[PDB]
């Protein structure tokens, strides 16, 4: 139509009148081919073009490519004999949609989706046209063939009016760069019940950018989705509910409020709650010089008797925090830790996907009943947040910084109290010791506890003070997303003396020692209750926790012989 | 291009060649090799091979340096800018390069003359930052790590041609490295269709191959320079230890030049150093402590005193080299015992 | 990234750099200038720390809270205007950055109509300077007062979503080590023909910024768009209605008749609401009834402000005759077009500009 060449000269002006000359001189000096237009910036100039972009986008991105060549030449000379085309990204879509609205009614238009990626597929073959050669006389002949059905059977010749067997010529052909990533709706903002969708997207001239596991959101047109923008920044915290979070925070110790609002099911006790609220709340990352990586999460271990509930606190974790998957799995398992390298057969190739939570944690269940994969990788990834591929051409080290909490259970039912944890339990140490903690239950019996459990546990089964869960929940996104508590050599050197008396006294009472990996641990736990308390830098008495942590975590995971170790604590308890 | 030379950032990357009729099968895949041709294109560059081959002032230079007395001291204040300590480290790396004195004897059965060396500790202290040294210091070294690497293996590597899915190898750094060094880095991870193959290359030089249509003995003048952090005797049994362009061009010629030998005089120190060391540590042992003692330590001693009598380039040993090799001994048997 | 570097060792004769320096302002506005004598006096920012005396009364410290003393550094000879503290090492480098301040006026405001009246700051000593010290969220997007800034700083960049240099409408942050950074003021934006910006700022590093403006005359005469408004009153006004005032009567009243003109925030909703219907009525064949729950976070992530129903309830009080108020039988708000067609730009364009003279008109009748 000619309606496009009254479009093309009226953007044409608009890009001469708006930041759009600094945009043009990015992408011409990085000798880039991408070109950044803002949604709400043309949207502001003209509605019709934004009703244009978002009815008809396929035609509406041949006038933008030309508008933005015709720009580039004349603002710099001999520009089209490096670069033939230049695309656009449009990007601040207002209307974002999920992956299960996405319906018949959103054909040939815009859509910007959230999603994680996974099984991307870098640079391989797509077909947009064909050749075959009919064996009886040995012809050719030809059409198009674009990216979703397999092939289109020819079976009719010209001349031999034959039903040959005939074969695919791709020796005079088109040339089609393809990357597509099965994207897939992330665990943290499904409903309960249902089940999370997955497309795949067609990545073009935008490859290897993206990371696999991590939230993104693109921007594309859908009919199978073409994107057209990839964004690997990204229920969410507002201005009217910031504000009270911070009074909320400030008055009347909320860390253990926060404690008495993680189990509303049951009664329970402190030391299982105190663990899965800092190894969710988490710590920061730090690097020196941009190396010596810490891990920020913490990975706790839960242990005792099977009729104690295990299985349903790490449900209800799970479903507080956000990007959290409940994984389990003993038999099923397959590929440990997520990331696999493998040969798929839609196309016959390799690929590599990181399963399904990098900034998230993951819930395992009956930790002693696996293989050796799902060891081996979790083991990697607790000794360094990330997960390598080497294999089937591609090198890719990919993040699994994600925090663990581990359930199990010991060989035999009983928790075997006159024998350590590393007979009880059938691992070793150095599987032991990336768990900074491992909390344990055992056996209870006077008419105080059954005064106590049988009635709360009946009076959550009867049912059809604390923190609201929903603003507990809100609180757990808005402070780990905004804060990073440092800490200030002042009178910290103190915690030093401490772990110098510590240490030295688990050697001649105790067999099992103290490294520096737990004075690691009381400062990942002091800055996780520092994170909780919402301050500035962490506190003089957090440390004071951290040390209660560590001591009724390491002491209880030994024998009843380290009962002086009980009394040798009573002086900074 | 040479990796000791290559940009952090990104890795090397290669060109393809070919090659006629009358040079086919002159060059060994692995080596330093000058190709001379046409820069032509197939878009993609590929090289027409037309030919093939693989200063006076730096061996002037190099005869003023070598007559300084304290030439192994500032060597060793010069492979260490910013190591803190670690002299006896230094020395047993720098005198891991050639080996020691290669004997053709008449009877067939001739003796090895290359040795190990094994780093061990805790991350830093240049682990890995003296073997990028040691890869662009020596003659024929290739840098590879434990297991093989991205898109590398110091294990022979098998894979497909992805023409028709054709099965075909991949050299590492074990067959590219003939007449030289390997030099690793984490020796815990490691394949066992890989540590049969290296356990028998440290003590045997000889690598073998055998499977469909192709069985080969490489040979593997390869000596080992390891990092880390069933294993104990691999570590404990297989190990003896636990201008930059005129240094090469002069390490060069006295590893092609000369060929050592010992002295009785010197050796007889090193007769009553064993007999005393086999007459201490049975104290040790006859008390059931069960940590060792070998001839094997001894031959590895040999060639330490052949690698530092060979260094200033002369063909006889004395009693000034057998008193640094006994002092570089004994901090590996300090490390050994505890 | 890209900042300009020069060298201090051949500008001191003042003859080769000014063509370079007027050239250099038309694309990058954020200069750099390294290597002067302050090695030893720049690390000897640790006197000025504890007093806490005197009250505020736009003069001296504004003491608000043990985290801030912003001292509003008030003139000496001029009238309505007398402050002196201690300040002997901020003295030092107070002289040697007004000697560089005026060494960068005479080397870049000679390139405008006015060469003489710009720089008066030299007869009448007109300075009111901003020694925020930040001492043991945060204040709002600062532009410098005067109308050439030159500060001693850690990092001193940001980008607010508009369009002005670096126009990608993301917070974009550079490090710098051991310099200082130039900023000029919008009275010199207006005063050249449109070659400057504007540069929001934090808490950075080296908290102490001690922002050190020219601060043109009480009398001088800007041009025909501001004739009847000075430079001092206007720059006055916004000095006193930037951080919170609880001292005296005047800027609390400057203030509480000054602030109430915040219609920018909601307005420009009026420039993108219609826009995000109108994507919906071009999608949706349902007759667009729309859902709260749904249009809520799609302005909201247009627009990164909180954006809530007290925005859409000043829109119904602005303009009720472009918009319905009908509940459905659920229970919740529901709010259609009134038009036949989908959308037409002039129309849009005039719907828009009438709303803006009806806010105009409701900021002329509420003062």
């Amino acid at each position: 139509p000619n309606v496009s060449r009254t479009i093309a000269r009226e953007l044409k002006s608009f890009l001469l009148e708006y930041v759009y000359g600094a945009r043009i001189r990015t992408l011409g000096e990085m000798n880039s081919e991408s070109l950044e237009v803002n949604y709400r910036h043309l949207a502001e100039s003209k509605a019709i073009l934004a009703l244009f972009l978002a009815k008809c986008p396929e035609e509406m991105l041949k006038i933008f490519d030309l508008v933005a060549m015709e720009a580039t030449e004349l603002h710099y000379p001999d520009y089209a004999r490096i670069h033939s085309e230049i695309h656009v990204r449009i990007s601040d879509f207002p209307t974002i949609y999920s992956l299960r609205e996405l319906r018949e009614s959103n054909l040939s238009s815009l859509v910007r989706v959230t999603g994680v990626v996974t099984r991307r597929t870098g640079v391989f073959p797509q077909l947009k046209y064909v050749k075959f050669n009919c064996l009886k006389c040995g012809s050719i002949l030809g059409p198009f063939f674009q990216d979703s059905n397999e092939e289109i059977r020819i079976s009719f010749c010209t001349n031999c009016k034959s039903k040959g067997p005939f074969r695919v010529n791709g020796e005079k052909t088109v040339y089609r760069n393809y990357q597509r990533v099965t994207l897939q709706e992330a665990p943290g903002t499904v409903p309960p019940g249902r089940l999370p969708r997955h497309r795949e997207v067609i990545l073009l001239a935008l490859v290897d950018v993206s990371k696999p596991g991590e939230e993104v959101e693109v921007t594309g047109i859908y009919k199978i989705i073409e994107a057209n923008s990839i964004k690997r920044r990204e229920f969410s915290w507002t201005e009217e509910e910031e504000r009270e979070f911070r009074k909320i925070s400030r008055d009347r110790g909320i860390i253990d409020k926060i404690i008495s609002s993680m189990a509303p099911s049951i009664y329970g006790h402190r030391d299982i709650k105190t663990a899965v609220a800092c190894s969710l709340f988490g710590g920061v990352p730090k690097n020196v010089n941009g190396k010596h990586s810490i891990r920020g999460d913490i990975n706790v271990l839960l242990l005792g008797d099977p009729g104690t509930a295990k299985s349903q606190i790490l449900k209800y974790v799970e479903k507080t925090a956000h990007r959290a998957v409940f994984a389990t799995g003993q038999g099923a398992s397959a590929v440990g830790l997520t990331a696999s390298v493998r040969k798929d057969p839609i196309t016959k190739e390799w690929t590599l996907e990181g399963g399904a939570a990098d900034k998230g944690v993951c819930l395992i269940d009956e930790f002693d009943k696996m293989n050796d994969q799902d060891r081996t990788s979790i083991h990697e990834a607790m000794e360094q947040q990330s997960i390598s591929i080497s294999k089937a051409g591609i090198v890719t080290t990919l993040q699994a910084r994600c925090s663990i909490i581990a359930a199990a259970n010991p060989n035999g039912g009983r928790y075997n109290s006159t024998l350590p944890l590393a007979q009880n339990v059938s691992l070793t140490e150095p599987i032991l010791s990336r768990f900074d903690i491992l909390c344990v239950v055992r056996d209870l019996v006077d008419e105080e506890a059954d005064e106590r459990l049988a009635t709360f546990v009946v009076d959550s089964h009867v049912r059809s003070s604390p923190i609201p869960q929903e603003l507990l929940m809100k609180y757990i996104h808005y402070a780990r997303t905004k804060i990073y508590p440092k800490l200030h050599q002042m009178d910290m050197d103190k915690v030093s003396r401490v772990y110098a008396d510590l240490r030295r006294e688990s050697i001649s009472t105790g067999s099992f020692p103290i490294t520096v990996r737990h004075l690691e641990s009381i400062l990942r736990i002091a800055e996780s209750f520092a994170k909780m308390r919402l301050s500035e830098f962490v506190s003089s008495y957090d440390l004071d926790r951290a040390i209660k942590v560590v001591v009724d975590s390491f002491v209880d995971a030994q024998k009843v012989s380290v009962r002086r170790q009980l009394r040798r604590s009573f002086a900074i308890y | 291009e040479i990796p000791e030379l290559v940009p952090v950032g990104e890795m090397p990357r290669n060109l393809t060649m070919t090659c006629d009729r009358y040079l086919t099968n002159k060059v060994i895949p692995g080596t330093r090799v000058t190709i001379v041709g046409i820069y032509s294109i197939y878009r993609t560059p590929y090289i027409k091979i037309l030919g093939i081959q693989s200063t006076e002032e730096e061996e002037e230079e190099f005869l003023q340096l070598s007559r300084n007395p304290k030439l192994y001291e500032i060597l060793t204040n010069s492979i260490a800018p910013s190591i803190f300590g670690n002299e006896d480290i230094k020395k047993a790396i720098v005198c891991l390069l050639m080996g020691g004195s290669k004997k053709i004897l008449p009877d067939g059965m001739r003796l090895r003359g290359d040795i190990n060396v094994l780093l061990l500790g805790d991350p830093g202290t240049a682990k890995s930052q003296l073997l990028k040294f040691v890869e662009k210091v020596s003659p024929i070294a290739v840098y590879t790590s434990g297991k093989g690497s991205s898109a590398a293996g110091l294990t022979a590597s098998v894979q497909r041609d992805p023409m028709t899915r054709e099965f075909y190898l991949e050299g590492g750094a074990m067959v590219l490295a003939d007449g030289g060094v390997v030099c690793i880095d984490e020796f815990d991870k490691m394949r066992d269709e890989d540590r049969v193959a290296i356990h028998e290359a440290m003590e045997q030089q000889t690598i073998s191959i055998a499977k469909a249509g192709i069985t080969t003995v490489l040979n593997s003048r390869t000596s080992v320079l390891a990092a880390a952090n069933d294993f104990q005797t691999t570590i404990l049994s297989r190990f003896d230890m636990i201008s930059i362009e005129k240094m090469k061009r002069y390490i060069t010629y006295c590893r092609l030049k000369c060929a050592p030998r010992l002295s009785p005089q010197a050796a007889e120190k090193l007769s009553s150093n064993f007999v005393t060391i086999r007459k201490q540590l049975l104290i040790n042992e006859l008390e059931s402590t069960e940590r060792p003692i070998t001839i094997r330590q001894l031959e590895a001693i040999i060639r330490i005193t052949e690698s530092l009598a060979k260094l200033e380039l002369s063909p006889i040993a004395q009693e000034r080299h057998v008193d640094e090799a006994i002092r570089l001994f004994q901090a590996s048997t300090m490390d050994a015992a505890s | 990234l890209r900042v300009p570097v020069i060298d201090l060792n051949r500008v001191s004769d003042e003859e080769q750099l000014l063509p370079v320096v007027r050239a250099i302002l038309l694309q990058h506005d954020t200069f750099l200038l390294k290597n002067y004598a302050n090695k030893a006096v720049l690390d000897a920012l640790l006197a000025g720390l504890t007093t806490k005396d005197l009250p505020d009364t736009s003069q001296g410290f504004d003491a608000n809270f043990v985290w801030l003393e912003q001292y509003i550094f008030d003139t000496d000879p001029q009238l309505r205007f007398d402050r002196k503290c201690r300040n002997e090492s901020l003295c030092s480098i107070y002289s040697r950055l007004f000697k560089l301040g005026l060494f960068f006026a005479q080397l870049c405001v000679k390139s405008v109509v006015s060469s003489a009246e710009l720089q008066d700051c030299i007869s009448t000593s007109h300075y009111a300077t901003k020694l925020t010290r930040y001492f043991n969220r945060d204040y709002v997007t600062f532009l410098p007062t005067g109308v050439l800034t030159i500060f001693p700083c850690a990092k001193a960049i940001r980008y607010k979503p508009s369009t002005m240099a670096t126009t990608d409408n993301s917070w974009v942050s550079i490090d710098e080590p051991d310099c200082l950074l130039f900023h000029t003021g919008t009275l010199l934006a207006r005063w050249s023909q449109g070659m400057h910006t504007t540069s929001p700022l934090q808490i950075d590093p080296r908290a102490n910024i001690v922002s050190l403006t020219i601060w043109p005359p009480l009398t001088t005469p800007i041009s025909s768009k501001g004739e009847g408004t000075i430079a001092n009153h206007l720059l006055e006004q916004q000095i006193k209605a930037f951080p919170k005032v609880a001292q005296q009567y005047y800027p609390r009243e400057l203030s509480i008749l000054r602030l109430q003109d915040a219609m920018k925030f909601v307005k420009e909703l009026f420039t993108v609401c219609e826009t995000v219907l109108s994507l919906n009525a071009l999608s949706r064949s349902t007759g667009v009834p729309p859902e709260l729950h749904v249009l809520l976070p799609q302005i909201s992530s247009m627009m990164k402000r909180k954006i809530v129903q007290d925005d859409i309830l000043k829109l119904l009080t602005i303009w009720s005759d472009a918009y319905v108020v009908e509940l459905n039988s659920r229970g919740e708000l529901t709010m259609n077009l009134p038009k036949r067609d989908n959308l037409t730009t002039l129309t849009n364009k005039s719907r828009t500009l009438a709303f803006v003279e009806r806010a105009e008109s409701w900021y002329q009748q509420v003062i």
